[PDB]
């Protein structure tokens, strides 16, 4: 180093002035880099490249026995190791023709994988429409001919992780510089593979281990690792050029922002766990380490790493997950599926994979923590094995001998384990040796982390500043986005009317160079993208485009294209007839855009103004909203308004050149937004608001309960001579139900009549008649399905049905036809207005949970009918002595308002009965309730019986864990049998009392199974006796007075509950704990 | 593509014609011939073709060559405008000194030199007073700034622009040398008012009402405020000053530049058609239109190497005046812009014959056509019968640039909405109606009680704490501190009286809404405010004036306080005239305006509010 | 930082399985970046940008005496 290098003080000591260079510096141990690189090349050639089929380049999973099956992930990791070795050897000009061989080996492995995938194009086409395990791509192929080997009835073949990892490695290799994609058909196949991956957030997958779940009963579930890998692959290929440097604008790939946003939303919530049944799993390590690096938070990453280290770490390796029976001593090698309570036998004898030490070493060197690197290297040295020539071998796993299983269970880690079958000379683990080569190369500084990461998957904490779809310019801890807003006027008269009130607006005629398009034309244009007649390709499926996709600017056929949000278009429902709902939806869209925008450049928001939404008394809210937008901040979001031509200038534009390359003889025609010419009959030049009052009020005198058996001519003449809109709607609905929709009435067909009366009721703001007509016409909203998908993403279950009757649960996302069938064929016995109110509630709750998820913390499932009963009771209480008005005429604005007041965290004031009713209806439980229930079940033998439903203790304890969401689902299912919300609240309070009593008093235990009904009855009897003694009041049935009691203070319900539970506990045996020094007690 | 071929052809023509004299370092082209001098108006008009070609090229994006060409054109026009802007900065002292006491010996020199941006002619050897050039410069700078181009770069630049706008705002009551720099028909060192000048100034003021010079990224501190009274006064002067050219000129072809595509500073389309018909009848010829009657420019007589023509033009310059095809190009632009197609075709066919070929067969527009000295009596006896020959600057970049722009517009490669992002084409659209709002205020509790006794519900000066009422002298003093900077020795806008069109507008200062009474109720200034009948009559007149034009955005608001000097002899009731006026106010009709009496808070919901960023501490 | 941020051991000590984010992390002295940027902007505006010729944009080496 410095000072020691010069040593040129010939005469005593003095200042020296001569070149020193660095070649003269002392060198490390005398060994040329060529020698080490040749040693690594020999190790690779004798272990990894020696097993590769020349026909396809797929690495066999088994090195002996003539096995024909070959996995995809093993081949991908072998190709990655070969590419890393090629990068290492690139550092020498005189490579003696070795770098080319390694880069070709990687290319050939990738080409074999691509050929095997492309042999199944109809499978990709089917998976695009209905992704199911039956119609998914195979995961194992023949190693000699590239043919399918295992059917769907023995392997499932549902693994999206392999496709995501293959896509990510292809992106990385192409960015680093390689030639793997040759023709345009390969580009189209990659595009359709991206499309198939794009909907990973809904279809469950069998996982990396192919077992499917911890129970291994042929069941699939969502996995965090798969979602993370798919999301990382989506970010990596966003706008990537598949042809490398020698590429043009027509060789680019495209992804939409909505799917990536949904994947991020689904990942950022299930991240601390692995799945519903897996609290912790070692397959999450690749999701947050070298290949993926899909967790850009640095806090959940640290927490998950600490949890994994605390749980799965072992001396011989890392266990895959708790209570697994892969190749264990107690496993039975004659059955593919396990049995209930059998999994418990696999505790303490879990196999350990040494490859996770390698993985943690790789993560450490990538992060820059050499302490962890040397610690894991030291732990890895004793477990490694050597061949005859001395080449190191990484055993697949380590299993305890069958004779020592009892000793291992008694003292975990005390016994010694034996190496796996592929842990000695003769049988090799290509995946393990590839990862060993990669990690040893990285540790020895033979490859810089940038060399194997050209796309920059890993970013340091100081550089998380400018990454597309990952970070904003502010950073990861700030959100002050400014949204560009441009106002558009329907017509010139509308522009003049807005100008007269201090609002500046532009018309489409004034932006001639810029064309405005709706969502349909953009969807059609994206449909034409993936067309390949040679193989058969349908392109992007016909799906709507979200707010993120409509915030960009596209250049199609040399013309600038801007698309307004889907909120501004109405098709069939009456929710768009309220201006307040439109303003609320616009504010919600603005908040969603601000919160979930990570691209480069300010997003573009287009506002469409129509003459039909300003007429009457609704002019004032529109003017208020427009003034707020012009001010600069609306709904807590800063916005900027200016001319569209100025906005589009200097901005980043999106290019769609696939249309030019299309071979269609006639180019499709897209219809842009056109200005509406003024009428030449009435010439309404945007007159004043003119509130007036041309409305009346009458309650309908006709109900379905009486006008049912009346014959045809009487109801016909009654409809003819009546004037009530609601009565007319009811009569027409009865006619449709009985007589038929095709019957010709006095004013035409029944269908035309109901449509006309619905339209006039909507124009005149008659909500009762509108809802009656919508219910009887069986109308449906296209926004129901995306709302339900968002609901199921956030981990909240949904039940559809009337209060206190049959309900249908939706465990997994369903097609719109199925949910429409469910909502329209499970409430026949009730009025059809319930379906409409349920749709309205679903839409509103979806919007608020998308914007304010904190309002619904603490509830696992949402019951629509119970919420209906909740706001019905709320309005009944609000009415006081005066009876409540209705529930189907307050309009969606007041419906949403009442829902907001209901969803408030606390409603102190009115007596406790209303609070308990609201709490029970909303199905709200205090935090940690499931943990207390699990503790009680652990300390209570023979289970618990509630409302007939019984919860056993043996299988739940044998299979399930403390923090498993499956236990929470089972507890909710058991407790949902309660019909009275007050009874459910009392049950919850009694459960909490039992939990606190048991925790505070470990000695007492329950002798037998507990029954909640008996405890509740005893508490009620004690309260009744106390009230009779205190106030001389005769005993009265029903608990109307018991619920009003506060749950703390003087003679509260808590006192009776704790007295009852203590009386039950002291009936049984009391076991003294010898640890406590309390004696004679 | 054929469109690309035509575009590169037009680029070649413009490069070989105008862009060949780009004059780097500074960016100001010479004014043709061996002049070595740069004219602001000539350069601004010449750069229009380059700007239009750049705008056309910008549309065909997604290619490196087209993007580079568009960037080069935009940067070239930006460099030219920056050079002219520096030339204008080189006379900040002259501008500041002109701001007070308007005089011909104070304005910036219209003739500017070549590179090194110096002065080429003193203050007495030329007419250095041309408001039209500065106004058209401001208008075009505003149009390109609205387009998306960046020209203004510093806050001091904004201050200089504001000061120069204040300097040009007084064009409606000053006499300049006009576009021809010769005053009236006889030079004689006399200047007179010109319709072109005031029209250009009004258009520049209107186009620069609120726009931000910094684009979208600019803030409230980079906006420029212009008064409403000046624009309306200029428009009124134009309306009363367009049956002819000027006070001495019966007709001038320069009026075409006011009633057509350049600045669109005209209304009453019937008057526009009448002016066009008069110009056609009195000026059209076989080789373009003449400037004006009795002009002696470039004639074979009157001693060409002389100035200060003596009054001896009884018939010497009559019927032999030269004709300029640039008026034909202006007619082509006017026809191709608004709604005309056949007129454009016929004018293009007429103009194609008068064109003279150049090197490599490039079209060139001659400056003018002059009558031969031999065939002069024949032209006298037989007007428009003899044949003229092309004289003047053969590569006239002015007419050539306008012709190129017109050809580009007619070919369809460019749209009328591209050159005019401010939407000035609809300036002739009639205004349907405007509703003025009035607010009635009580000075004291006794006045409010008396009004309540008479069935009138009003509010006192108190109880409206969020709003403040002050005389217009306060806003006058406040606006006098606009565009004030000590470094470049700028004194800001000079103190001046304030009309009624801006006092009605609401103002926001320090996050507080400020409402000001009209200046005519100031009894301290002058004693006409004492008389009841005069007050009600001129209040009706002012209401009528406000209801007539109201060119600004939003609804108006008038505050009328009731003083104690207006009471009867006993001091117990209001005067009959004021009571009758207020009763007419309550009925929603007074004079020729529609009013709706109400509260100030109600009017605050919808009105024109202006925020003064320069008053922030 | 880690462990300090969670502070969610409501009952004794146990494993918490919730998102933590980083916005809830303990954060430095009370001053937003806007205040610091405005302070630097005031410093530069009163020191450096105050001396610049509008004609050429050239900063002068001497701030007094009309050099
Ligand atoms: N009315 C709407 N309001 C808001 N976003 C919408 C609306 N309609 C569609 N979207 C957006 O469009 C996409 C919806 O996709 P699509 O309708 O194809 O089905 P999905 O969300 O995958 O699920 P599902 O199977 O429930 O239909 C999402 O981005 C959703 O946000």
């Amino acid at each position: 180093w410095k000072v020691l290098e010069r040593r040129a003080r010939t005469k005593r000591s003095g200042s020296v002035y001569e070149p020193l260079k660095s070649i003269n510096l002392p060198r490390p141990d005398n060994e040329t880099l060529w020698d080490k690189l040749d040693h690594y090349y020999r190790i690779v050639k004798s272990t990894l490249l020696l097993y590769q089929s020349p026909t396809t380049g797929l690495f066999p999973t088994k090195t002996c026995g003539g096995d024909q099956k070959a996995k995809i992930q093993d081949s991908l990791y072998c190709a990655a190791g070969a590419w890393a070795l090629a990068l290492a050897y690139r550092r020498i000009d005189d490579d003696k023709g070795r770098t080319h061989e390694l880069e070709h080996s990687a290319i050939k492995c990738m080409r074999g994988i691509l050929y095997c995938y492309m042999r199944q194009a109809d499978k990709v086409q089917q998976f695009k429409q209905d992704p199911r395990p039956t119609t998914c791509l195979h995961s194992v192929f023949n190693v000699h001919t590239g043919d399918e080997l295992l059917s769907y009835e023995e392997y499932g073949h549902l693994q999206i992780n392999a496709v995501s990892l293959y896509l990510l490695y292809l992106v990385e290799m192409i960015s680093s510089g390689l030639q793997i994609i040759y023709n345009t058909d390969e580009v189209s196949f990659i595009q359709n593979l991206v499309f198939c991956v794009e909907r990973v957030y809904r279809v469950p997958d069998f996982g990396v281990w192919e077992r499917g779940s911890k129970y291994n009963n042929g069941s699939t579930e969502l996995h965090s690792s798969s979602v993370g890998l798919a999301k990382a692959a989506l970010e990596a290929i966003n706008g990537f050029n598949l042809f490398g440097n020698q590429g043009c604008s027509w060789s680019v790939i495209f992804v939409d922002l909505d799917a990536h946003n949904r994947n991020r939303q689904t990942l950022c919530s299930l991240l601390p766990r692995e799945s519903r049944s897996h609290n912790t799993d070692a397959a999450l390590l690749p999701c947050i380490s070298y290949p993926a690096f899909a967790l850009d938070d640095e806090v959940l990453f640290s927490q998950t790493l600490d949890k994994v280290v605390r749980k799965l770490k072992g001396k011989y390796g890392f266990k895959r997950f708790l209570r697994d029976g892969y190749r264990t001593s107690l496993e039975d090698p004659n059955r593919c599926y396990y049995k209930p309570a059998e999994i418990k036998l696999f505790d303490g004898i879990e196999c350990e994979f040494p490859i996770f030490f390698l993985y943690m070493m790789i993560d450490g060197v990538f992060r820059g923590n050499p302490k962890q690197v040397q610690e894991y290297q030291d732990l890895l040295t004793p477990v490694l094995h050597h061949t005859t020539e001395g080449y190191p071998v990484v055993p697949k796993y380590y299993y305890v001998p069958a004779d020592f299983v009892e000793y291992e269970k008694n003292n975990p880690g005390s016994q010694k384990r034996f190496p796996s079958n592929c842990g000695r000379d003769g049988k090799l683990f290509l995946w393990g040796q590839a990862l060993y080569i990669i990690a040893k190369l990285l540790a020895d500084e033979l490859i810089s982390p940038k060399d194997i990461d050209p796309v920059q998957r890993y970013v340091p904490l100081k550089d998380q500043r400018n990454v597309s779809m990952r970070f904003s310019n502010q950073g990861p801890l700030e959100n002050d986005l400014v949204v560009h807003v441009a106002l558009i006027a329907e017509s010139q008269r509308l522009q003049v009317f807005l100008n007269t009130y201090g609002i500046q607006t532009q018309t489409p005629q004034q932006v001639e160079p810029i064309q405005i398009w709706p969502q349909q034309e953009l969807v059609k244009a994206y449909l034409q993208l993936g067309i390949n007649e040679k193989l058969g390709l349908s392109g992007r499926p016909d799906r709507p485009i979200g707010c993120l996709g409509t915030s960009k600017i596209y250049r199609i056929l040399g013309k600038t294209v801007v698309c307004y949000p889907i909120i501004f278009d109405l098709s069939d429902f009456y929710m768009s007839q309220d201006v307040f709902l439109l303003i609320d939806d616009i504010k919600n869209a603005l908040q969603f855009i601000k919160q979930y925008w990570k691209m480069h450049g300010r997003p573009l928001f287009l506002v469409l103004i129509r003459e039909d939404n300003i007429r009457g008394s609704r002019f004032n809210p529109i003017l208020d909203m427009l003034a707020a937008l012009k001010k600069g901040i609306i709904g807590g979001v800063k916005v900027h308004v200016d001319r569209l031509q100025t906005l589009i200038s200097g901005a980043v534009v999106e290019q769609l050149d696939f249309l030019r390359i299309s071979d269609t003889e006639e180019l499709p025609e897209f219809k842009s937004f056109e200005e509406l010419e003024p009428p030449k009959h009435s010439k309404v030049k945007r007159q004043s608001s003119t509130p007036s009052a041309p409305e009346l009020g009458q309650q309908p005198d006709v109900n379905i309960s009486e006008w049912k058996d009346k014959p045809t001519h009487e109801i016909l003449q009654k409809l003819n001579d009546c004037s009530c809109l609601a009565s007319q709607a009811i009569l027409l609905g009865i006619l449709l139900k009985r007589e038929g929709p095709n019957f010709i009435t006095k004013e035409g067909t029944v269908s035309d009549h109901i449509e006309r009366v619905y339209r006039r009721a909507g124009s005149q703001k008659l909500w009762l008649a509108v809802r009656y007509g919508a219910a009887f016409t069986q109308k449906f909203s296209s926004s129901i399905a995306p709302h339900i998908t968002t609901f199921l993403v956030h981990g909240k279950q949904v039940t559809l049905g009337a209060f206190g009757h049959e309900e249908e649960v939706i465990s997994n996302p369903l097609s719109p036809r199925v949910i429409q069938n469910i909502i329209y064929y499970k409430c026949n016995t009730h009025d059809e207005r319930e379906a409409v109110i349920q749709q309205e509630l679903v839409i509103h709750i979806g919007w608020i949970i998308s914007n304010n998820p904190e309002l619904f913390s603490g509830m696992l499932k949402i019951r629509i009918g119970w919420i209906i009963h909740a706001m019905e009771y709320e309005l009944q209480i609000r009415g006081g002595d005066k009876p409540a008005l209705d529930l189907y005429q307050l309009s969606p604005s007041e419906v949403k308002q009442l829902l907001l007041d209901i969803l408030q965290p606390q409603q102190n004031g009115r007596c406790w009965l209303n609070r308990r009713q609201i709490d029970g209806s909303l199905n709200r439980t205090p935090t940690g309730f499931y943990d207390r229930v699990w503790q009680i079940l652990e300390r209570t033998p023979n289970g618990i019986i509630v409302a007939g439903k019984h919860l056993p203790q043996q299988p739940t304890l044998s299979d399930m864990t403390m923090y498993e969401m499956n236990f929470s689902l089972l507890v909710e299912d058991t407790l949902g049998n309660i019909d009275q919300p007050q009874y459910r609240q009392i049950v919850v309070e009694l459960l909490m009392v039992v939990s606190i009593v048991l925790e505070r008093n470990p000695e007492l235990e329950f002798q037998d199974k507990v029954d909640l009904d008996r405890l509740v009855k005893e508490a009620f009897n004690e309260f009744q006796k106390d009230q009779s003694r205190l106030k001389e009041i005769e005993k009265q049935d029903d608990m109307t007075s018991f619920y009003n009691t506060p749950p703390l203070g003087k003679r509260g319900t808590c006192s009776y509950l704790t007295k009852a539970v203590m009386n039950l506990l002291l009936e049984g045996e009391v076991k003294p704990n010898n640890d406590d020094p309390c004696l004679i007690s | 593509s054929n469109s690309g071929v035509r575009l590169d052809g037009y680029a070649r023509l413009v490069q070989q014609t105008i862009l060949c004299h780009q004059n780097p370092v500074t960016g100001l082209l010479p004014a043709s011939y061996d002049q070595k001098d740069a004219w602001v108006r000539d350069n601004v008009y010449s750069i229009l073709a380059v700007w239009g070609l750049g705008l056309a090229y910008r549309k065909n994006a997604d290619r490196d060559e087209d993007k580079a060409k568009a960037y080069e054109l935009e940067q070239s026009v930006v460099k030219l405008m920056r050079g002219l802007l520096h030339c204008m900065i080189r006379q900040v002292d002259k501008v500041e000194s002109f701001k007070y006491s308007q005089s011909t010996k104070d304005s910036l020199h219209a003739k500017y030199n070549t590179k090194t941006c110096a002065t080429v002619v003193g203050d007495d050897q030329w007419g250095h007073l041309q408001l039209d050039a500065t106004s058209v410069y401001l208008l075009f700078l505003a149009q390109m700034t609205a387009s998306g181009l960046h020209i203004i770069h510093s806050l001091d630049e904004v201050n200089f622009i504001q000061n120069l706008v204040f300097y040009i705002e007084a064009a409606y009551k000053t006499a300049d040398f006009g576009i021809w720099e010769r005053g009236d028909k006889t030079n004689q060192g006399i200047s007179e008012l010109n319709a072109s000048s005031v029209g250009m100034a009004k258009a520049a003021l209107e186009a620069l009402d609120e726009l931000d010079l910094f684009g979208v990224k600019g803030g409230p501190q980079s906006v420029i405020h212009v008064l409403a009274d000046e624009v309306q006064h200029c428009q009124s002067i134009l309306n009363s000053l367009l049956p002819r050219a000027s006070t001495s000129k019966e007709v001038d072809a320069s009026l075409l530049s006011v009633v057509s595509f350049p600045a669109f500073a005209v209304e009453d389309s019937q008057l526009v058609e009448l002016t066009k018909q008069e110009i056609i009848t009195k000026l059209q010829g076989r080789y373009g239109c003449c400037r004006f009657l009795r002009d002696g420019y470039k004639t074979p007589k009157e001693d060409p190497n002389r100035l200060y023509y003596e009054p001896a033009e009884l018939k010497l310059f009559e019927n032999i005046e030269c004709e300029w095809p640039l008026f034909w190009t202006y007619f082509i632009l006017d026809g191709v812009f608004s709604g005309n197609a056949e007129q454009v075709q016929e004018y293009k066919e007429a103009l194609e014959a008068v064109l003279i070929k150049g090197k490599n067969g490039v079209p060139l527009l001659p400056e003018l056509y002059s009558v031969p000295p031999d065939r002069v009596d024949e032209e006298y006896q037989n007007p428009h019968t003899v044949d003229r020959v092309p004289m003047g600057k053969l590569p006239h970049m002015w007419g050539q640039s306008l012709y190129i722009l017109g050809s580009l517009m007619a070919e369809g490669f460019l749209a009328p909405g591209e050159i005019d992002p401010l939407n000035r084409r609809f300036s002739t659209v009639p205004k349907p109606d405007v509703v003025v709002q009035v607010s009635i205020l009580a000075e004291t509790e006794e006045i409010k009680t008396i009004l309540k006794d008479k069935g009138i519900y009003v509010e006192t000066i108190a109880e409206v704490y969020p709003i403040r009422v002050q005389p217009a002298r306060i806003l006058s003093h406040i606006y006098s501190s606009l565009g004030c900077n000590n470094r470049m020795k700028l004194s800001g806008r000079p103190y001046r009286h304030m009309g009624v069109l801006g006092t009605s507008k609401l103002y926001d200062i320090r996050k507080t809404i400020f409402t000001f009474t009209p200046q005519f109720i100031d009894q301290q200034q002058f004693y006409l405010a004492l008389d009841n009948k005069m007050i009600v009559e001129m209040l009706r007149t002012d209401l009528s004036y406000l209801c007539s034009r109201w060119r600004m955005t939003g609804q108006p608001t008038i505050t009328f306080p009731i003083s104690h000097s207006m009471l009867d002899e006993d001091g117990t009731s209001l005067n009959s005239s004021i009571l009758a006026a207020l009763r007419k106010m309550q009925d929603g009709y007074f004079g020729g305006a529609r009013v709706q009496t109400g509260k100030l808070s109600e009017f605050l919901t919808t009105s024109c509010c202006t925020h003064l960023s320069f008053m922030d501490p």
